[PDB]
């Protein structure tokens, strides 16, 4: 079962040094032809390879970035690490750990990808989200189905995760991408069920923010 | 200890520029120019495809040219022609695959193999390396150059039949070319052979005959090229030179961070390469300068090892391929360049010129574009059978298929061995078999060991079979 | 080092039709026998996934509606018949030399029936009001095409300031878009005025879809 | 006066059936069978096209087979092989065109030419015709058979390049066949030559080598046939035999009423034919039975004229073609059939067999259908160069291009004529030219006159040039 | 001006000998490649080659007929002749003098043709024709137009000529080709007018015959 | 001697259309390079005229609407566009050997609308009866095509003996044919029987056209 798991600091002050860790399983970094490394995707952009390291300890680095990059490995504990010196706001990105494979005909392609880890470079201060339950308008002439909502404002930085009844309610969900306004994010979610379901059955917004380390539930009750 | 050779050759050196103003020389220059350029092109191309253009054509061209010029000037044996070989290719492929598997900067690890080569050479040279060479008998050399000549001939034929596969005889819709290639080749070969015989046969007078026959090969080439030229409606594969040269390396890496352990451990592959180049070049110098040919002057073993593999190391540093001294190419450069047996003309200029020429082939592109491969296939085949000449082993293989009624110069060898000679030669053949199956695998890099493994071992287990008078007369 | 140029930047293609994507290389990236071009699929909020290696070789498990071709400097990805879940960004990358580089990506979107937005408005929660903020939210859900106008009206007169919108990425199941307007005022100012309206004008109808409430009213 | 020959040969006759059970015989039979059939076909076909089928292939096939058998049995020189010739074709075309223009029944007027032939022969034979033959020197024979050999080779090539015209090298849409035709030809020729050399060269033991080398031509043919066989996707012209025989004549006409004056005046064209067959067959018998070949037994001139041209007249009566004795064909049937110089085997059975075989070629059609023409073009070319052997004139033409350092068996001839020999050979050459331009026109039927006109006239104005010792040693 | 003319005897007694003569101009017979001869066409049939002769005096004859044919020539008077022995009723035909040209590619084709001669062979006595007027069936239910008829039977040899009112009535006439039955010819003619014309106006059958020097006029009257 | 078979025996072809005539030989008639087949045109009452030599070579002056083709044993004459004057009989002949032989001929006729015969019957004239003969005449006029059946009926039974017919050549104005039956009996036998009928059966109608009279009756 080939797994890759990124971990980072979430956020980082400009000029400081970023240290990323990738833990993996389902393969050894002792095996010939295999390399492990990092590719980053800036928000709403494509992909940029950073660096990779093989069992040889030979390590390839992306030119222009080479100087700020140092990659290493702890083979015996299935880990590789990347350090980026004097980090700037242009380094705000999602950092993916990906396995490289030595192709049957030579060359390489990226076999397995971790789920990624989001990094934000900002002077600003970390702030937890306020979570607001959004039940329908008072006195509304209810129809065949009803729409509930959950508003998540005043947090920083990205990411935030939101679920309904903790995954158990998956259908008819629209979770909207965050938008930044004056160094604060706003995110929301819509969910639709049938009028017979709510307020009959309990619906609950669950929101979690790593950078502030909060897990919040908000039941949606009538006004 | 190498000095013996410098002292040998340097006086002859300032004489070997004057020795070169003959016409046979010129003919030789053209002949060997093609004989060196064709494998430069083909091998360069393969070398590019294997390494995905990290080590390509133009690199091999440059290396071949420069190394060629240099060795031509400073060599103990200016008849030797330096160029890429099959073994070297096998190793490039191997080391590339490995390096990239393990994510090593291929060209850098290459450089380190080079440093190690420089070292190994300084050692083996300063401490009497060629000593071991004096234990390389005919029983070796003949198995070797017969194996090579055979493989060479075979290869040529394979190229032709490849053309036949790329364009098989059928109807519609590619066509009419396989046949014409065949024809061109056959024709070129035939004309070469004819002109040779003309040079040695009665018809025609003096300089006209000897010169026309000395230019046998280039005349053949010219004729058949004209034939292809006037045949304008059918495609023929022709010599392709890159339009212009394209592609110092930092030993610590360019895109790495080249691992220190590997920049030690490159010592082993540099060992294998050193063994390859050593075996080849040394046996080759042995066969070129053997007593049976009139050339028994101005030649040395020590200088050549140092020069060849040294160049090699340096080249490796510059992102160039290392070269060894080729068997067939050198042999035919000697015969070129040979009078009939009669004295062989010994130049620095023949080699110098084929080298420079190889260099400028880039510029020569429009000419070379008109020269159909098939023609040079013919020339190749000709080189193959010509290379087969001075080999006693060949003579004997033949002698087996010949009635016992016919005898050699030496009554002793056939009379003492009317059955047994065929057995000795038979052991030769079975060795040939072995080496041909070894070399048949991608395990083939093992060969230069096997070649020794076979012969100087056999050449001790052989006195078990016959005696110091018997076996002695067979080499 | 190798640069790769993908095109188009964006492609909208009807269901069951053919999506074709191209990727040009700054130098040749193939031998006499192989081409070293890879194709990846990245659905939104997911890591890239390998579809194609060696220009045309489908990676195991990848649907046969995906196919790759090309050689030299020119390469092509085909999706036929295009399905709803294929809405994604597609990336090419070479494996000719280090550094490995990627193309800029092509967003493939599904073209669908012009559908109307389902519009819902939401006054500030009392919990938010307690702390002195006031957000009026408006959800414009499951419409197409993705281009849509949102107008806020406060007592008849339109408001533009303090608003921020956010679009859903094309639904991989029904190919609609949704979006979210949030108007933020202070509690005070929210209390100065009475009627709050969000208006969704969209190609689907000439008449805007509008929802309203009056503050502290029901 | 003819009796001398019968008496000469009839005792040898009953020995000549036993003389024939060798393998060289068999090989010869196959060889000469193709050698006789291919022109029987081609000439038959032309003969048919020219005469709009009044005198066709099957007529020629029958005539050649039957006549062949008869002469084989009763001939004074059963080595002679009897067949149609170029000259005879020219005359048939001529006489047919004439006859039809003037509206004479062609086949009948032909019969009358025949009556005249039989008459003329009974005369010339009964009154010592061959007397005149004894005045035919070497200076003749060599100009003749060198002309013939040369024309032969030329023709063969002409056929090949015709195939090249019918199917030129180009792209689309016919293709790929010209080349292969060439290759096939070349290959067969090369193999014939090789195996000949093998037969005369050292390798291999005894009967194996001599028999293999004796079956050289048939082996070549077989090999190349298999090559075409296995190449299944490209067209090759092959031997075509009619599916079955198709088409006594009444001297007064069939659809005429053949004019009486004309059945007198046929004496003239019959004179011309008699002159053609006479000159050819007599000179051929001269060249085959010359002292230089070991066969100096069982051979005569008189019986052959009566037989050959007698057959001719009778055949004409049956609406068959008359035949003469061919030069090239007879010669290569003799060489066949020759041991190396060493005694030649003299059969009635070799000829008998090629005759019968030509006869049954109708039946053999499925076999003969697989045999590509090009292969027989090769055998032809081989026959051409082989035929070029015993010619002193050829030897000398060669000798002119050879340095004066090389000498003959006879010191007299070159030493007396280091420049002059080249002049004598030069007059030979100039005659060759004359006869080659004469024979170039549709005036060519004049030739047999020109040939005498040239030679025994020259052979009197030649003693104007050198003396009875000088010229004497040149033949 | 290549002119061929062919005289014969017109009619002959069976068992007798036919001699046909052909005279020509515009070409000599002395020319090589030229031939002159005879081809015959029996009434309403195709062509049968008889014989030809060249300057050579070579002469080709039609098989089966060979025995009865003799061809000869008078060059100096531009004539060739064909003789046919013991002539029978099957030799009644039109004989054509024909010249055959020797084709550029060999063979022959017939260049110029005479207008022909015509020969009749029969043992029959010259006989005058009976002319019979043919009016419609008595009591016939007459229509818009009426057909009158005229029968000419019992005559020999050809040719008989018939007019209506002496040419003046030309339209709508069908005169049928004669037919031989027992050495006698039968010919008839049809004429159609409008019922208003006949019997109102009178229609007369005129039949004239040479070999008997008989001219008839039979008015067509009602039965 | 070579036999030549032409077909069809008769050909009717519309104006400006294509007439194609064929001529088969009993053996080949052609070399590798030439075919020795000739074509002639014979208009009624004229000698034959040479149109084609060597199968396809037009004789001088011959109109280009004529063309010839074929080889071996099979040869073809074409007339396109057919004109009114091309109505003629066409003959092929070979020049392969003596005897030259001809084909049997093809009549090229103009094709017109299927027309019915106008049929008229005529008892013996009294003048003929006076002399002891009796001819019953039947005219079958202006019909098309030229093939037609004529049956005589005496008291119901068919009579075939004593009849003779004669066809008109295709009318140069209206492209119809006419023909004429004459049944001849003795006066005696004519007087023995009562009813005389001629029946004209023709493609134009399934029902024969019949005309009748009774002897000495009216
Ligand atoms: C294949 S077997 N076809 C051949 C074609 C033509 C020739 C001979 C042509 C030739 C030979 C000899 C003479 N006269 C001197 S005896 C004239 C000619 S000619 O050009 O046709 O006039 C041959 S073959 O050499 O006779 O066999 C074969
Ligand atoms: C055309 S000039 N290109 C050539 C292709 C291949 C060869 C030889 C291949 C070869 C040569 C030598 C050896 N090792 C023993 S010395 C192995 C091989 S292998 O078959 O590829 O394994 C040549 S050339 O004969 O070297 O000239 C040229």
């Amino acid at each position: 079962e080939v797994k890759l798991q990124e971990s980072g600091p979430g956020k980082l002050q400009p000029s400081q040094t970023l240290s990323l860790t990738c833990s993996f399983s389902g393969f050894s970094l002792t095996t010939s032809g295999i390399g492990v490394g990092w590719i980053r995707q800036p928000s709403g952009k494509g992909l940029e390879w950073l660096a990779h390291i093989w069992w040889s300890a030979s390590k390839y680095y992306n030119t222009a970035l080479k100087s700020r990059l140092t990659i290493s490995k702890d083979t015996s504990n299935n880990q590789v690490f990347l350090k980026i010196a004097s980090v700037d706001t242009a380094d705000t990105a999602t950092y993916y750990c990906a396995r490289a494979y030595y192709g049957n005909y030579g060359g390489y392609y990226f076999d397995y990808w971790g789920q990624g880890t989001t990094l934000t470079v900002s002077s600003a201060k970390t702030t937890a989200p306020s979570v607001y339950p959004l039940a329908p308008v008072c006195g509304d002439t209810t129809g065949s189905s009803v729409t509930l909502g959950c508003l998540v404002k005043g947090y920083f930085p990205e990411p935030v995760t939101l679920t309904w009844n903790s995954g158990s309610l998956s259908s008819g969900v629209h979770t909207f991408p965050a938008v930044l306004q004056s160094d604060l994010y706003t995110l929301s979610s819509s969910v639709t069920v049938t009028s017979s379901t709510w307020p009959s059955q309990s619906i609950t917004c669950n929101v979690a923010h790593p950078a502030s380390s909060t897990k919040v539930d908000k039941k949606i009750e009538p006004r | 200890g190498l000095v013996r050779d410098i002292r040998r050759r340097y006086p002859y050196y300032l004489s070997d520029i004057t020795d070169a103003f003959s016409p046979q020389v010129l003919a030789a220059v053209i002949f060997i120019y093609f004989a060196a350029l064709s494998p430069a092109i083909t091998f360069g191309g393969l070398l590019g495809e294997k390494t995905r253009n990290q080590m390509g054509v133009s690199e091999l061209l440059i290396s071949t040219a420069v190394q060629g010029i240099l060795f031509a000037l400073l060599g103990a044996q200016p008849l030797l022609v330096v160029g890429f070989s099959g073994p070297l290719l096998v190793f490039e492929e191997a080391f590339f695959s490995f390096c990239e598997t393990n994510g090593l900067e291929y060209i850098v690890g290459r450089v380190w193999i080079g440093f190690w080569l420089i070292l190994l050479v300084v050692l083996v040279v300063a401490f009497e390396g060629s000593f071991l060479v004096r234990f390389i008998s005919r029983y070796t050399q003949e198995i070797f150059s017969f194996l090579i000549s055979l493989i060479f001939i075979y290869e040529t034929f394979s190229k032709l039949i490849k053309i036949f596969q790329d364009h098989p005889l059928q109807k519609t819709y590619l066509p009419n070319t396989a046949l014409l290639s065949l024809v061109l080749m056959a024709g070129t070969f035939f004309f070469a052979m004819m002109l040779r015989k003309f040079k040695n046969s009665s018809y025609f007078p003096g300089k006209l005959r000897r010169v026309i026959g000395d230019f046998g090969v280039p005349i053949s080439i010219l004729i058949m090229v004209l034939v292809d030229f006037f045949i304008q409606d059918t495609y023929t594969q022709k010599l392709s030179v890159p339009d212009g040269f394209k592609v110092v390396i930092h030993p610590l890496g360019l895109r790495s961070e080249f691992p220190i352990w590997m920049m030690f451990a490159s010592a082993l592959p540099a060992l294998l390469v050193f063994i390859l180049i050593f075996l080849e070049s040394q046996i080759t110098t042995l066969i070129v300068s053997k007593p049976e040919r009139k050339m028994v002057k101005g030649s040395g073993f020590h200088l050549d090892l140092l020069l060849v593999v040294g160049m090699g190391g340096v080249a490796a540093l510059f992102g160039m391929p290392w070269l060894s001294a080729t068997t067939v190419r050198s042999v035919t450069h000697a015969n070129a360049l040979t009078v009939m047996i009669q004295e062989v003309k010994e130049q620095r200029i023949s080699g110098l010129l084929v080298a420079v020429l190889v260099g400028l082939s880039i510029l020569m592109e429009p000419i070379l574009s008109r020269i159909p491969l098939a023609v040079l296939f013919g020339i190749f085949l000709y080189m193959g059978v010509t290379s087969l000449s001075g080999i006693q082993l060949f003579d004997r293989i033949l002698l087996l298929f010949k009635p016992p009624k016919y005898h050699p110069d030496v009554p002793y060898v056939k009379r003492v061995k009317t059955w047994r000679m065929h057995l000795f030669t038979g052991i030769q053949i079975i060795c040939l078999a072995v080496l041909w199956v070894v070399k048949s695998t991608p395990a083939s890099l093992a060969l230069p060991f096997v070649l020794i493994l076979t012969v100087p071992l056999r050449r001790v287990l052989l006195p078990l079979i016959f005696r110091n008078v018997e076996l002695q007369c067979l080499d | 080092d190798i640069v790769m140029t993908q095109s188009p930047a964006s492609l909208a293609v009807s269901l069951g039709q053919r999506a074709t994507i191209s990727c040009r290389a700054s130098q040749s990236v193939s031998t006499s026998s192989y081409s070293y071009m890879n194709w990846y699929q990245q659905k939104p909020g997911q890591p890239p996934k390998l579809l194609i290696k060696y220009a045309s070789n489908l990676e195991s498990g990848v649907p046969a509606r995906f196919s790759g071709s090309g050689s030299g400097t020119d390469f092509t990805l085909n999706i036929h018949p295009l399905e709803e879940e294929d809405t994604a960004t597609y990336y090419c990358q070479h494996s000719w030399e280090i550094p490995w580089t990627f193309g800029g990506g092509t967003k493939v979107e599904i073209k669908r029936a012009d559908a109307a937005p389902t519009v819902s408005i939401f006054p500030p929660s009392s919990e938010q009001l307690t702390s002195g903020g006031a957000s009026v939210v408006c959800f414009l859900n499951n419409f197409y095409p993705k281009d849509i106008n949102v107008k806020w009206k406060i007592d008849g007169s339109e408001r533009q300031n303090g608003v921020l919108n956010s679009w859903t990425d094309q639904d991989s199941k029904d190919s609609t878009y949704s979006m979210s307007s949030t108007l933020t005022l202070t509690k005070d100012e929210y209390e100065r005025h009475n009627s709050y309206t969000c208006e969704a004008t969209h190609k689907t109808s000439t008449s805007p879809i509008v929802k309203s409430f009056n503050r502290n009213e029901c």
